[PDB]
């Protein structure tokens, strides 16, 4: 019977996980919009 | 007879006959063809009564070319779709 | 090869004009997910015996052990939810894939981890990639710092604090920050 | 529209299916204790049903091609493209006959607005 | 001299049959995608479409039925080059055709 305690709760830090990578990296494209030019390669690092 | 082709008339019996006339239909075309930049066009527009003039002399007195024939210059359009940086790392990363 | 691919003979279903009962595992048997061993096909050796005796499905089904595909939602006129099972007893279930009308084709349920495992993969393969025909164009240097070679540059063209004791716009800006202003000035 | 009796054949077959409607109405309603008032339904049918008819018959007065013949009816439009065949490209040759003057007398226009640019400016 | 022999194990009579066979087949929008995967697209399966192009002429015309695959035609006349033949344009594409369908 706790499986679909480990489904939805598993899931929900998986989710979470996703919610971090995802809009982090609408975060990190918007980071990489800022660009007239060239990119912060550095930076483009730290992001990875 | 002619008027089958006049038709289309009766085809715009049966359909608008397009939005013809359009400033977007100037724009698309500010897009095709020869040159660019309505303003540099205008410039160009004298030399666009010489596009008028002798350059399109050419005419037709030469071989049919049986090779061409017939669809295959579709064919050749083909060998167009096979034969014929900064940001764009970004971009493609994008 | 058991995801999102056709699988059609629809001219059975121009005969059935859709789906009733007991006749989607008709289809079905004409599926290749359709089993051999299973009970609706041992028990459709069954049919081939004593015929009679086979009731709806889940009567004769899961009374006795085996393979199954058996009904529980259904979603009318176009899905129907079969999920395939191994009795162990007349009792006893020991459910498998969920079978589903997927309309003209049925399919196995894939798992989680599997498109998971895609996203995983596909994502961090972007990372890789990222890395792959991009890296190494920024050559460092101590002083130069990171280089950016080409035929020609345009397009566009931890040191030292201390040292000696455009605005490309002609002051543009504030001129139209003014023609803000201005556009109005009459008016405002 | 046309083949307008097929219209009628709505108003036949369709009707025909009407008969069908005017049928379910003595299932058993009779005993089980109004049908009365259908048969005045009956009447109304009797009403609807033949004038309708008499409106076929009024389409059936009225057959396009009267004079019903096509191999001659053909050749009527043989005469009428005896008549447009002819007056094709000769309507059409009007546009280019035209614009051949008319075309530089509207530069005209613009040279007159030249002199009205003159004028602008005393 | 010997194309027919490039045949893993073809020939076959061909003729008008299987063309317009599959041209009607051609005119769902809904089969566009399929076509992007490999059984052909803007390879050398572009060559089918570059001779399927008799249909516009006569006696051929006659045996058209169904003008969506005329306006798959149109679809191969349009730049199919760009999305409509690549990631052109969903349920709502044959909604484009249900529409010409309503109209």
């Amino acid at each position: 019977d706790i499986s679909t305690e480990k489904t939805v709760e598993s899931l929900e830090a998986i989710r979470h996980r996703i919610a971090q990578i995802v809009q982090s990296l609408t975060h990190f494209l918007a980071i990489l919009h800022q660009s007239e030019s060239l990119s912060p390669w550095p930076t483009i690092h730290k992001n990875f | 007879d002619a008027d089958i082709s006049s038709l289309s008339l009766s085809l715009d019996p049966e359909i608008i006959g397009g939005q013809n006339n359009f400033l977007e239909n100037n724009l698309q075309q500010i897009f095709q063809k020869i040159i660019q930049e309505r303003g540099p066009f205008r410039d160009l527009k004298e030399e666009d009564l010489q596009k008028e003039l002798q350059k399109e002399s050419i005419k037709d007195e030469s071989s049919a070319k049986s090779s061409e024939t017939e669809n295959v210059l579709e064919f050749a359009t083909l060998d167009s779709k096979r034969n014929v940086d900064s940001q764009a790392y970004k971009k493609e990363l994008i | 090869d058991l995801t999102s691919i056709q699988w059609r003979m629809p001219e059975w279903v121009q005969s059935m004009g859709g789906l009733r009962t007991e006749n989607v595992l008709e289809y079905f048997s004409q599926s290749p997910f359709y089993s051999h061993k299973s009970n609706n096909e041992m028990l459709k050796m069954q049919s081939q015996f004593n015929a009679l005796d086979l009731g709806d499905l889940n009567s004769q089904l899961k009374r006795l052990t085996g393979i199954q595909f058996v009904i529980i939602h259904e979603r009318p006129p176009f899905l129907w939810v079969i999920q395939k099972q191994n009795r162990l007893n007349e009792n006893e279930v020991k459910p498998l894939t969920v079978y589903f009308v997927c309309n003209e084709n049925i399919y196995m349920a894939p798992n989680a981890y599997t498109l998971l495992a895609t996203r995983m993969l596909n994502a961090t393969y972007c990372f890789q990639k990222a890395l792959t025909k991009i890296e190494k164009f920024p050559q460092y240097n101590p002083q130069e710092g990171y280089t950016y070679p080409k035929l020609s540059n345009d397009n566009l063209e931890e040191n030292k604090n201390q040292s000696i004791e455009p605005e490309d716009f002609s002051v543009v800006r504030a001129f139209m920050q003014s023609l803000h202003s201005s556009k109005e000035a009459p008016d405002v | 529209m046309a083949c307008r009796c097929t219209q009628l054949q709505d108003t036949i077959d369709e009707v025909a299916t009407q008969f069908y409607s005017s049928i379910h109405y003595l299932s058993s309603h009779h005993d089980f204790v109004s049908a009365e008032e259908l048969q005045f339904a009956q009447r109304d049918l009797a009403k609807d049903l033949v004038t309708k008819f008499m409106q076929i018959d009024t389409l059936i007065n009225q057959l396009p091609g009267i004079s019903t013949a096509p191999k001659h009816q053909l050749e009527k439009i043989k005469k009428l493209q005896n008549s447009i065949e002819e007056k094709q490209l000769e309507r059409k040759s009007l546009e280019s006959e035209n614009e051949d003057l008319k075309l530089q007398l509207a530069k005209r226009i613009e040279t007159f607005g030249r002199l009205s640019c003159v004028l602008f400016q005393p | 001299e010997t194309k027919w022999l490039l045949s893993k194990v073809p020939d076959d009579k061909s003729r008008f049959e299987i063309e317009l066979e599959f041209v009607q087949m051609l005119s769902n929008p809904w089969y566009l995608n399929f076509l992007a995967q490999h059984k052909y697209f803007e390879d050398e399966a572009f060559l089918q479409y570059l001779e399927y192009m008799e249909y516009w002429r006569e006696p051929e015309y006659v045996k058209f039925i169904i003008y969506p695959t005329c306006l798959h035609m149109l679809t191969l006349l349009k730049n199919p080059q760009f999305r409509n033949d690549i990631s052109r344009a969903d349920l709502s594409k044959q909604v484009n055709d249900e529409i010409y369908y309503e109209w």
